[PDB]
């Protein structure tokens, strides 16, 4: 069944009261009160890199040559890769080639 | 063998500059949201240098930036093992990172 | 940007719009106060499928027991107004 | 640098000359070159000045050395001063061998970076070095307790003499 | 929501709530709209047929043999609204929903920084404060001396009166705070 | 093709057969829980909707559960067998199980380790 | 514009 | 794979298990049979410091690949001829491989022949 | 940027989406293609699979019997 | 690991068969392809799973702003029952989700042939269990099924949203990611593939059937989905079973693990411990 | 405001809701939200959606750029 | 606060006239209170409510608790901090718990034997093992250079 007389007159009554609050919830138009663009490539990116990235880039750099490098075994790499027919920049030395390769097919 | 850790470690230090900015309190000043994906785009860049490097010559890397404690017989130290694993993981989720962050400043409006 | 607002208006406007695409109700003798068993002369069923409807078109369900308190398109009107916080 | 060759040794780069084939540049030159110009010039010049202003104020820090007090084997029982004694020197003995397993073990893990494919066969000296150093560090230090001491490293020392003396028998 | 369950269900009540929920996973399994239509219009038939039951014993023993069927034929995912329970979007902004009474709580620049909202929430404070001992005194006179009470309560009766217990209804947060 | 209720799946209460059998007892009962559940409801809405309140609104309710399942149990504890064999078991069990593993791990290590069968790699920092 | 007042607690502090 | 359901269901006296290859003596049945020649020696493989997976017989096909690649690093689509050199001499190994398990199954065939002879 | 919505009509939509869309989209067929032309070792490799039957027991070294 | 790789993949592929929310369909396509990454790990193969890492963030990443698009365009609407018609309504997004679809699936050329497609090839020609395999196989043709059964759902058929069109796609936030993401998925997995050292040296000495074995079941389960999806078009209901109940339910295993545990655990915890 | 379009155009014709009505009317039923259903048959979404239009889509013009490539190639070398 | 040893839970009630004082403290009915039985377990008179949790409770409805699903002053069950929204479920599901049971515990023990069997009968390739030279690589797998290991021959074929 439908709604009674009493609950229709209390949502209607409530609703309405609602309705007030709900338009009482809006901001004045003052409210609230509050106490060299360029283009993007030229100035919005330049500032940026040259502040959060170059910047940040000395400090690492400062850091990794003159207290990481320094120290022993900080920064260890692996051994290049170094084939026959390649001249050793350190040493000056030049290594013998490989064989004659008999399989020619492919 | 400088500008391959610097390259890393400048990931980790413009990764870790909006959180700073977060907590030094000039978010209400500047877009935040643009702020971070510029600064997620520039480490995909500078994590795309070391990328080159290990396309190129296959260097395998080990870095021991800092010293944590010693017990005894143990040295807990920081260390980054900078593996073609790292490196290309590196860069991938840096590259997802800043699809992710641009489409969350579209997604996450009026939050 | 996206999601516009619900109006009391478009609200009505829809409402009747559904009611007028019921086939057992004929549009010259539908009115926001037509009552559904009085002078519209439908059932309990028509009415579950006319709130099932009013769901289909709002995207979001009302519950079973206010549901069935629903009874008329100016009933069903306040009751989504009253629901998504539409005050003008 | 203040390392030295001698504890942490180092095979010197072989890095081999560049041969490019292809006529496309190379954009690792050509960062390498700008980063150089850009980075590596105002830091070495702020480095320069930091270690002139150094030179202007230089000073200089020693390494305490201790002399060898009497060992506990010639320390009476219940003279508690020579064993005081005795066992502050049986600790910092014992944490000098702590910074020399430490230093075997980096000198380990630098090898096996260095190498990389090949750690299994160039490595071989460097996992000997560290098994002996292991082999001898479990026999002065191993099982002695939280409560570790000059007494307890001596009778782990005798009863491992002992046993060594009785398998000797026969 | 907006209205309180009563003791029970009558057995028309019971009947409709199980003819939504058939329509409602008929159209999870149909998904197509022609599918659905016309399967909703056989179940439609299927209620109409057996709707004509006299003696309400067989009619309750249908009810129960129709609820058997749709508990064995029901879908395992149903289609739910996002907003409704069980939802994706559901209780989604009650972490945003920040009640009235913090604003009393505001520090004096807050409030500064809001001068007319907050003249307006004086007047309707001022409005809770009477209606307050006007709404007690009629729910006084409204409760029956003995007998049955259910959670449906009295309107305003009079002019310049407001209904009982109507702060935390009218006041409450919004669906969509922000 | 029936569904059977469990203690972690219940029964339905559309699906239960006390449903469908009613009794003018039970709509009576039924009444009456409405009742009193209205008679709180008035209650809690007058005290929550009370302007003049300053406090939080204090839930009885509340107040027993945590009485009863703190302090009101040693009070209402007697000695049963049964309970006396559960809390002997869930006591002593575990600890006599664990004793037993780790008493039998550690006498397996000690004699390796005293006849030499097990090998220390580097096991250095125990 | 439309824009509604949102409730929040005090920051201030 | 046809050698699977004819082990699996046929019998598994003539079809061989992938373990022990070969079960057979390597000159039964060849006259001489000739050691297999590898290219690149153990000094360049550990100079271009190859895997030990990685260091069979085409080692030297795969030395020269990745000196393509390190020489030609910029347009890494540079070395298609050398990928295509080394994936061959993977086909011969992989083809000599299958030629092995094929000729330790034809000799348990001619086992199992012998033993109904006798 | 903002466009009307519609009650139960189309959608209008912009040039730009079905201009971006179809370009993504034929961007894909084309690059397939293009693979597909080029390297079109997808299908059945490029090394001729062997079959064992018709290897010979000279060249397999079994012993004649 | 192989076995367990294998089972969750076949697992997760059957309980993201009969999903409805996309979010849902595609998470536990995450769990498949990691069961898939899982397998790769079980043969000697490594650097082929980190390989489909790779491949596999492009393509989760593109699918997972796709279905978010959507999402927030039906209005926080997340179950495919009630969209449709989203070629023609959003076609930016249709065809990125197009791409993404493809390209888990494994169509040729693009980001995942140069990781999936070796795997595929790698568990066919290398001895492992019987039962992993073809499970493997399985799962594989299932995940073509269900981007099938994305497709058809989302982007075909009629409308099934609510009739407001609030759809607003132009937004160069939404835009310009999606499409990096695209350019990822289509050239990303040529790129670092031919970029990588050679490692982990792959057969391609097979037959035709164990060549182009992923190729050919996932047009299968994409012919099968597609047969499928036009009997639930066709006008008739059929009578639910007990497979696809328990593709729907996640294989039970939430429901009575989520509610054994707990229940034994905290039950045990105030029944024994505290009080007793 | 917001204008919405004349329920007068919701017809049922030329429908998979009119086959729906044909079939209901064989067992003598009627359906009558099937004009509520009717626009989404209608105007810009009566049309038959195909996997093979799904997939194939840009089809046309990435050929069509294959074969612009080609002819590149060709007249490169 | 005013909370007073009459409305605090008490002891296991004996005599009617305690079952109806425990009643109408706990604000339920004397037919529908139910204490827990007189094991010696510190229950007392604390009522035995269904054991039923908190997902059951009607979502539609503005519970006073509606985080809990639970009214203001209505007894609070043993068990609410195990039965709460965040834990134990006890709701009905489409399917029943013994076919749930079995069904998982058939697709598992299948899953396993499955395994088991491709485990006794793997696939593989007609193919050999693969060949590695010098000594299937000793010296670069590690092994002594000063002792000379058991050559190892690889043939053509
Ligand atoms: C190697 C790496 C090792 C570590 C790895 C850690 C992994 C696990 C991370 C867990 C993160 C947990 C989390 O989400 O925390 C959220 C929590 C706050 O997030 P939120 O939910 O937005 O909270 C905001 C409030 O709700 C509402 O406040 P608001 O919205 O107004 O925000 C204003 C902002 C304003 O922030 C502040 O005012 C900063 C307060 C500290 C200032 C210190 C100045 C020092 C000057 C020296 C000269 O406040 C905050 O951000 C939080 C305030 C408390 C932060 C305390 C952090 C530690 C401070 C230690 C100081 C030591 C001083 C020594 C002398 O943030 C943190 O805990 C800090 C960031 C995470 C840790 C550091 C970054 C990672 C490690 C880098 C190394
Ligand atoms: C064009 C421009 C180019 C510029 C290039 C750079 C020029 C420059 O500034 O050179 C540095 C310049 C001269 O450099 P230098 O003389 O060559 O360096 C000698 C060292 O500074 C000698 O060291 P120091 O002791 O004299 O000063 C350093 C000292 C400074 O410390 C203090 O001042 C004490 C704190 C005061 C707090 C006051 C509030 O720092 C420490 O003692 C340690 C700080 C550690 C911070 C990070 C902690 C990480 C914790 C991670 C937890 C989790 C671990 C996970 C592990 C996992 C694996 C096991 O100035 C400094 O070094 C002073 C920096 C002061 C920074 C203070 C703020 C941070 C604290
Ligand atoms: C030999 C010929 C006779 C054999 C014979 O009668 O055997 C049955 C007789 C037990 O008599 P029953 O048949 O249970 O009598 C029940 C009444 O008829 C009916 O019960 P009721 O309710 O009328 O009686 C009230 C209550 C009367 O109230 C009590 O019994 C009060 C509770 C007494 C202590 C209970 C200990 C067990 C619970 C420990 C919980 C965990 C603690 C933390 C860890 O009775 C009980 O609770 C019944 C069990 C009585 C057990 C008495 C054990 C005495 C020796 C205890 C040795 C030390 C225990 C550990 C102490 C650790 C200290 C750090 O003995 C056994 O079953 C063998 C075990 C004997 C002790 C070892
Ligand atoms: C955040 C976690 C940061 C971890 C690294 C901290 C670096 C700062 C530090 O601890 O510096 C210590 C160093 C002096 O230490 P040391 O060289 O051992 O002393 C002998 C000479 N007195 O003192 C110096 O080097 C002083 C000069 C510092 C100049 C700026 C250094 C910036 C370093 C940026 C990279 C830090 C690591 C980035 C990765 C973090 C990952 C979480
Ligand atoms: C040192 C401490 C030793 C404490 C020994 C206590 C022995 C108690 C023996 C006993 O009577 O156990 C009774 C118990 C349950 O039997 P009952 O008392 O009938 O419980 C009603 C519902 N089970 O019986 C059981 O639980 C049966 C256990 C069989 C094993
Ligand atoms: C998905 C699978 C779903 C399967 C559900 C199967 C339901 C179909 C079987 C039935 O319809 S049995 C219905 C039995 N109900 C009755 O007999 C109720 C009859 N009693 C009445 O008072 C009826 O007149 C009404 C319709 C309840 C009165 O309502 P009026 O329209 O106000």
């Amino acid at each position: 069944s439908g709604y009674t007389p009493d609950e229709k007159l209390r949502l209607q009554q409530l609703r309405e009261l609602r309705r007030r609050w709900l338009k009482d919830q809006e901001l004045s138009p003052r409210e609230p009160v509050l106490p060299k663009n360029m283009v993007f490539k030229a100035y919005r990116s330049s500032l940026f890199a040259v502040s959060h990235v170059l910047i940040p880039m000395w400090f690492v750099h400062y850091y990794v040559k003159y207290h990481m490098a320094t120290k022993p075994y900080t920064i260890v790499s692996s051994k290049p890769r170094i084939f026959p027919g390649d001249t050793i920049l350190e040493t000056g030395e030049v290594i013998p080639p490989m064989r004659d390769f008999p399989d020619q097919h492919h | 063998m400088n500008i391959f850790t610097t390259s890393i470690l400048l990931i980790f230090i413009l990764l870790l500059s909006p959180i700073l900015i977060s907590m030094s309190n000039l978010i209400k000043h500047i877009n935040f949201p643009l702020y971070t994906t510029t600064s997620i785009k520039f480490s995909f860049i500078i994590s795309l240098l070391p990328l080159l490097m290990f396309f190129h010559n296959n260097m395998e890397y080990m870095i021991t930036t800092w010293h944590w404690v010693t017990m005894n017989s143990m040295e807990l130290k920081m260390s980054f093992k900078t593996d073609f694993f790292s490196i290309l993981f590196t860069s991938v989720a840096l590259f997802v990172t800043w699809s992710i962050m641009q489409f969350s400043s579209w997604y996450m409006h009026s939050d | 940007s996206d999601a516009p607002p619900l109006t009391l208006d478009g609200i009505k406007d829809r409402v009747l719009y559904v009611l007028k695409l019921y086939d057992k109700i004929d549009p010259e003798k539908l009115s926001v106060n037509s009552h559904f068993m009085k002078d519209l002369g439908l059932d309990s069923l028509d009415q579950v499928e006319i709130i099932m409807a009013m769901e289909d078109e709002f995207g979001f369900e009302i519950p079973d027991i206010d549901a069935e308190k629903l009874m008329c398109p100016q009933e069903i009107v306040d009751y989504i107004a009253d629901k998504k916080d539409v005050y003008e | 640098d203040s390392w030295d060759k001698d504890v942490y040794p180092e095979p010197p780069s072989r890095t081999p000359a560049p041969s490019p084939q292809t006529s496309l540049p190379n954009p690792i030159t050509y960062l390498t070159k700008a980063y150089d110009l850009v980075v590596d010039w105002p830091v070495t010049l702020v480095r320069e000045f930091i270690e002139r202003q150094h030179a202007k104020n230089r000073t200089y820090y020693y390494h305490r050395q201790y002399r060898r007090v009497p060992d506990i084997t010639e320390c009476k029982e219940g003279d508690v001063l020579c064993i005081y004694e005795a066992e502050m020197q049986w600790r910092r003995d014992f944490k000098v061998d702590q910074e020399i397993m430490n230093i075997i073990q980096e000198r380990l893990k630098a090898c096996q970076q260095r190498e990389g494919e090949n750690y299994q066969q160039n490595c071989a000296k460097e996992l000997e070095q560290f098994t002996k150093v292991t082999k001898a560090y479990q026999d002065r230090y191993l099982d002695l307790g939280a409560y570790y001491s000059a007494r307890k490293c001596l009778a782990k020392q005798k009863q491992r003499m002992l046993e060594e003396r009785k398998a000797a028998r026969q | 929501a907006f209205c309180a369950p009563p003791a029970y269900l009558t057995h028309q009540q019971k009947v409709l709530r199980l003819y939504k929920r058939a329509l409602r996973h008929l159209e999870s399994w149909c998904i197509h709209r022609d599918k659905y239509r016309y399967f909703a219009c056989l179940m439609r038939a299927r209620f109409e047929e057996h709707k004509n039951e006299k003696d309400m014993m067989r009619a309750t023993q249908l009810l129960r043999e129709a609820e058997e069927e749709f508990w064995q034929n029901q879908h395992p995912q149903p289609y739910i609204f996002p907003d409704s329970p069980g939802g994706t979007s559901f209780e989604r902004y009650e972490c945003y929903k920040v009640p009235e009474w913090c604003l009393d709580y505001w520090h004096p620049s807050e409030k500064a920084m809001y001068p007319d909202y907050f003249s307006k929430r004086e007047q309707w404070k001022k409005l809770r404060m009477e209606s307050w001992d006007r709404e007690v005194k009629q729910l006084q006179e409204e409760t029956s001396p003995d007998g049955i009470m259910t959670e449906a309560l009295p309107p305003a009766r009079r002019e310049g009166d407001l209904p009982p217990l109507w702060w935390h209804i009218v006041t409450r947060p919004r669906e969509r705070p922000t | 093709s029936k569904y059977k209720p469990a203690p972690l799946a219940t029964l339905p209460s559309t699906l239960d057969p006390a449903e469908y059998d009613v009794s003018p007892e039970t709509r009576r009962a039924q009444v009456e829980r409405l009742s009193i559940r209205a008679r709180l409801k008035r209650e809690y809405l007058l005290q929550y909707n009370d302007p003049k309140r300053v406090s939080h609104i204090e839930d009885p309710a509340l107040i027993r559960w945590t009485y009863a399942r703190s302090a009101n149990i040693y009070p209402n504890f007697r000695p049963t067998p049964k309970n006396s064999l559960l809390g002997a078991v869930a006591g002593f069990g575990p600890l006599i199980f664990w004793y037993y593993v780790f008493k039998t791990d550690r006498d397996r290590k000690e004699r390796l380790i005293q006849e030499g069968k097990l090998d220390r790699k580097f096991n250095i920092s125990y | 514009g439309k824009r509604l007042f949102v409730v929040k607690p005090s920051l201030y502090y | 794979g046809a050698h699977l359901t004819r082990r699996y269901l046929w019998d598994a006296s003539v079809e061989p298990d992938p373990e022990k290859i070969p079960s057979f003596p390597p000159d039964l049945g060849f006259p001489e049979r000739k050691e297999r020649v590898m290219v690149a020696t153990q000094q360049e493989m550990m100079d271009a410091q190859l895997t030990l997976q990685q260091r069979d017989y085409c080692a030297h096909y795969l030395i020269r690949l990745l000196k393509c690649k390190r020489d030609s690093f910029p347009n890494f689509l540079a070395c298609k001829h050398e990928q295509h050199d080394w994936d061959y001499c993977e086909h011969l190994d992989y083809v000599k491989r299958m030629k092995e398990f094929e000729r330790e199954r034809r000799l348990l065939q001619r086992k199992k022949r012998r033993a109904l002879k006798e | 940027v903002h466009i009307q919505p519609r009650y139960r009509e189309f959608p209008q939509l912009t040039r730009s989406q079905v201009i971006q869309g179809e370009f993504l989209s034929s961007l894909m067929w084309f690059w397939i293609l293009w693979r597909f032309w080029h390297d079109s070792d997808a299908v059945l490799g490029h090394f001729s699979y062997p079959d064992p039957s018709q290897w010979t027991d000279e060249e397999l070294g079994i012993p004649p019997d | 690991m192989l076995c367990l790789g294998a089972l969750t993949t076949l697992f997760t592929a059957i309980c993201a068969l009969t999903q409805n929310d996309i979010k849902k369909i595609i998470a536990f396509s995450t769990s498949s392809q990691l069961g898939l990454m899982m397998v790769t790990l079980g043969m000697n193969q490594p650097h082929l799973a980190f390989l489909h890492i790779c491949t596999h963030a492009f393509f989760k990443a593109m699918l997972f702003m796709c279905s978010g698009s959507i999402i927030h365009s039906l209005a926080d609407e997340q179950d495919i029952r009630k969209m449709g018609n989203i070629t023609k309504i959003m076609p930016f997004t249709s065809s990125c989700l197009v791409i993404g679809s493809l390209a888990l699936t494994g169509m040729p050329f693009l980001t995942g042939f140069y990781s999936k497609d070796l795997i595929i090839e790698a568990i066919n020609t290398c001895n492992t269990n019987a039962w992993a395999l073809l499970i493997t196989l399985i799962a594989t043709s299932m995940t073509a099924m269900y981007s099938m059964r994305i497709i058809y759902f989302v982007t075909m058929t009629k409308p099934r949203f609510p009739p407001l069109i609030s759809i607003n796609e132009n937004d160069p936030d939404l835009m310009n990611p999606i499409k990096r993401l695209a350019f990822g998925s289509i050239f990303a997995g040529f790129v670092i593939s031919y970029n990588i050292p050679p490692t982990s040296i792959p057969v391609l000495t097979m037959p035709w059937f164990l060549k182009t074995t992923a190729l050919i079941i996932s047009v299968l389960g994409f012919l099968i989905a597609l047969e499928l999806n036009n009997l639930t078009m066709k006008l008739s209901m059929n009578k639910a079973n007990p497979y696809s109940s328990f593709s729907t339910l996640l294989g039970f295993f939430p429901s009575i693990i989520h509610r054994i545990t707990p229940m034994k655990s905290l039950n045990l915890s105030l029944k024994t411990s505290l009080t007793l | 405001k917001m204008e919405l379009p004349d329920y007068r155009q919701w017809k049922i014709e030329g429908t998979p809701l009119e086959t729906v009505q044909k079939k209901l009317a064989a067992r003598g039923l009627r359906d009558p939200w099937a004009r509520n259903e009717a626009w989404r048959y209608m105007g810009g979404f009566a049309g038959n959606i195909t996997f093979p239009s799904v997939i194939l889509k840009g089809f046309k013009w990435g050929f069509a750029a294959f074969v612009v490539a080609l002819g590149a190639e060709y007249f490169l070398d | 606060f005013h909370m007073t040893k009459d409305m605090l839970p008490g002891s296991y009630p004996r005599t009617p006239e305690e079952r109806a004082a425990a009643a109408k403290k706990y604000n339920m009915r004397v037919e529908d209170y139910e204490p827990y039985p007189d094991d010696g377990m510190g229950y007392g008179d604390y009522p035995m409510l269904p054991n039923r949790s908190q997902h059951e409770r009607d979502p539609w409805y503005q519970w006073d608790h509606s985080e809990l699903r639970m009214n203001w002053g209505e007894p609070i069950h043993w068990d609410l901090d195990m039965y709460i929204r965040n834990r134990v479920d006890t709701s009905p599901t489409p399917v029943s718990w013994d076919v749930m049971c079995k069904h998982l515990f058939g697709f598992v023990a299948f899953m396993v034997f499955m395994f088991w069997v491709g485990h006794v009968f793997p696939s593989y390739q007609p193919v050999g093992p693969k060949q590695y030279p010098y000594n299937n690589l000793y010296l670069e797998r590690g092994g002594d250079p000063t002792k000379e290991p058991e050559p190892v021959v690889h043939y053509d074929i």
